[PDB]
């Protein structure tokens, strides 16, 4: 039945849309963001 | 707390007793020399070993390309904006990765901690 069917595997199933590409790059900016602000903490001796 | 050398031998002088007038001398074991102790305290040790490093850090750091600077930190003697800044930078320094700073100015070096 496979041969009715068909499998495979391609770049449209690796990409994504830009909305979700936009949404990826906010995530990895906000995590950044709060790695930043994690070490300014550290460095001032705010870090309990 | 400091060691102090012979004035004949150059050698080193160890802490005796002066059992009559019952006084701590340094004298040298190889030479017949005796020295009045000022300090009157021989053996001291630090256990929790607290040093300020802003002792041990080089005034000459401040031409480092690899080393960060900022501008938001201005030096307290000659007021210059730029100066570098790095963390303890030693092994066995407990732990803090508080910053120093050193004032990256010609003819400066004063380091101060934040
Ligand atoms: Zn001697
Ligand atoms: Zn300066």
């Amino acid at each position: 039945w496979l041969l009715i069917e068909g499998h495979t595997i391609g770049i449209g199933d690796s990409i994504a849309d830009s909305k979700t590409y936009q949404d990826i790059q906010n995530t990895i900016k906000k995590a950044k963001q709060d790695v930043i602000e994690v070490i300014e903490k550290a460095h001032n001796n705010e870090l309990e | 707390v400091g060691i102090r050398f012979c004035q004949e031998c150059n050698n080193m002088l160890y802490p005796k007793e002066d059992k009559e007038n019952r006084i701590l001398l340094y004298a040298c074991r190889n030479c017949d020399y005796q020295q009045e102790a000022d300090n009157s305290c021989i053996y001291v040790n630090k256990i929790t070993h607290e040093v300020d490093e802003l002792t041990q850090i080089i005034a000459d750091v401040s031409q480092d390309p690899t080393l960060p600077r900022t501008e938001d930190h201005p030096c307290q003697k000659c007021g210059h904006k730029e100066a570098v800044f790095f963390q303890s930078h030693s092994a066995r320094a407990e732990d803090a990765m508080r910053l120093y700073y050193v004032c990256t100015a010609p003819h400066c070096g004063h380091r101060w901690t934040e």
